[PDB]
């Protein structure tokens, strides 16, 4: 029930982020729908193949969150960006939106469970335990493209609401005005950072090596175990 | 134990090819899949940096959330590289111009994805109570673990993308095309 | 389809060398013998007087 607790929070505080960036409560909404459809629906592929609601079971549908929000903003967001640039209205901006990105939505979501599947394939006793998480995972990446493919599309072209050409909403009023003619921060700034990296590009590569070989050395320092022990709120005494 | 032996180094080299080959098809290149999985360890560092940095041990909660780390952080660096090369195929543009153009346009929807997430998953490191043990194991290094993934692979993933793309040539691109 | 591979010569590699490691894969687990159960199974009860 405390993993139930944080898994409510994990999509409350998504539902936040979502607004700080979208800033239509019509808008979060989507991609917020899209999370209780997806991991409700993991749970019934779960009882489809026999799995229980576990540590890892939940643990599956609490970090699954962020592959299925990704989903969905791709979506949405990428319908924001044609209405700026073309005008569109809501059902038009998506249609084609979803014409040139489906495809990708099914690849990514392909090449993705590629990291999950041959865990699944982990054997012996404490097999089972890599084997419902990979399941979890995976079932929710499905469907999260099933959903992505059929709810979404269709919450874009009926709750999103027309963006004029050209709007990036800089300026609203107090805040979020700020936040948004301060979005291009440093897109600008940042894309600047990029462009002046790229010049150069020769010793960023010698940087990258530091990292990969700080991994290896923090990597093998590191000790291993299986299951941490847990505090119970009971234990045992022995008298011999 | 005596039956255990070692499943980890294999399953995670499969883990690696098959991803590489997936990552092959959908762009259709031998090479350009390298610029994608280069990613992989700026998100580990984070992993290994916040568990360390908090005594954790490398457990089954610590594999099983570095592979969603390694998967969101690939699905991010995916969309940069998707974008980039689209904008090489269906538009004329010249690496380092649609290196940039892609960037600029996906910098958005990343951080909205990783801070949402980095910080959805906060109640479970900051969890205390009943099963917090898990909670904050598995928690800490996906935190981490994305923390450092977004930062760097923001910087990294174009890098890696042009410094790609000028050693496997074509030797007729860097000037933008004409379709 | 063929058309749609003979653009893309690469995926259609990768769809081969997937199924072939998982073959392969499967190799090294799997049990050899010479017959699978073909005999129908039997029960016996054994008593001494
Ligand atoms: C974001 C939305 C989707 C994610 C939400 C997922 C949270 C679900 C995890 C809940 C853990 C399962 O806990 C489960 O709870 C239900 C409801 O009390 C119990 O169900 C019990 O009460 C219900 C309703 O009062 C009865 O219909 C049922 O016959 C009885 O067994 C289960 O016996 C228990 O095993
Ligand atoms: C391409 C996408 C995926 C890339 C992923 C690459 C990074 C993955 C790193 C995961 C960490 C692997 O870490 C490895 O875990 C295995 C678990 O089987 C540990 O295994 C150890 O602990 C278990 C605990 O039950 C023992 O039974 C086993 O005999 C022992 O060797 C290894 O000591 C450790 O080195």
């Amino acid at each position: 029930h405390e993993v139930v607790k944080t898994l409510v929070e994990a999509i409350i505080l998504v539902f936040l982020v979502m607004y700080l960036f979208l800033q239509n409560f019509r808008a979060t909404l989507i991609p917020t729908i899209a999370v209780p459809v997806v991991l409700l629906g993991t749970f019934a592929v779960l009882a489809a193949f026999g799995f229980s609601i576990n540590t890892l079971t939940m643990f599956g549908m609490v970090l699954a969150i962020g592959l299925l929000v990704n989903d969905a903003i791709v979506v949405v967001e990428n319908v924001e960006r044609v209405m700026a640039e073309e005008g569109l209205p809501p059902k038009e901006a998506t249609r084609k939106s979803m014409g040139q990105i489906q495809g990708a939505l099914v690849g990514i979501a392909m090449v993705l469970s590629a990291v999950f599947v041959p865990m699944a394939f982990f054997g012996g006793s404490t097999g089972a335990i890599y084997r419902q998480f990979s399941i979890t995972i995976v079932s929710a990446m499905a469907l999260s493209v099933l959903v992505a493919l059929i709810l979404t599309p269709a919450l874009c072209a009926t709750m999103l609401k027309p963006i004029a050409k050209g709007d990036h909403g800089e300026g609203k009023k107090g805040f979020f005005g700020w936040f948004n003619r301060m979005f291009e921060k440093s897109t600008h700034h940042y894309t600047d950072s990029v462009g002046g990296i790229l010049r150069s590009t020769g010793r960023y590569l010698v940087l990258y090596l530091i990292i990969v070989v700080g991994m290896a050395y923090l990597f093998v320092r590191l000790p291993s175990s299986f299951l941490p022990d847990e505090d119970q709120g009971v234990f045992m005494t022995m008298v011999q | 134990e005596r039956l255990s032996g070692n499943q980890a180094p294999s399953l995670y080299a499969i883990s690696l090819i098959v991803v590489f080959l997936c990552l092959a098809a959908l762009y259709e290149s031998w090479s350009i899949p390298f610029s994608v999985m280069l990613v992989v360890p700026l998100g580990v560092i984070g992993a290994l940096l916040a568990a360390t940095f908090r005594g954790l041990t490398n457990d089954v909660y610590f594999q099983v959330g570095l592979l969603t780390t390694i998967g969101l952080s690939a699905k991010n660096a995916i969309l940069i590289v998707e974008f980039a090369k689209d904008l090489m195929d269906k538009e004329g543009k010249g690496l380092i111009e649609a290196t940039l153009d892609a960037v600029r346009m996906r910098l958005r929807p990343i951080l909205m994805t990783s801070l949402a997430f980095i910080l959805g998953v906060m109640p479970l490191v900051i969890s205390t109570g009943a099963g917090s043990g898990a909670q904050n194991a598995v928690g800490t290094g996906v935190m981490g673990g994305m923390v450092t993934a977004t930062v760097l692979a923001i910087f990294f993933v174009p890098v890696f993308f042009v410094v790609v793309r000028r050693r496997f040539s074509r030797k007729n691109e860097d000037i933008e095309h004409s379709h | 389809m063929p058309n749609f591979f003979i653009d893309r010569p690469i995926f259609a590699w990768v769809i081969a060398i997937i199924i072939m490691l998982a073959g392969g894969l499967a190799i090294l687990k799997l049990p050899v013998a010479q017959y699978p159960t073909i005999a129908p199974p039997a029960v016996t009860i054994s008593a001494s007087y």
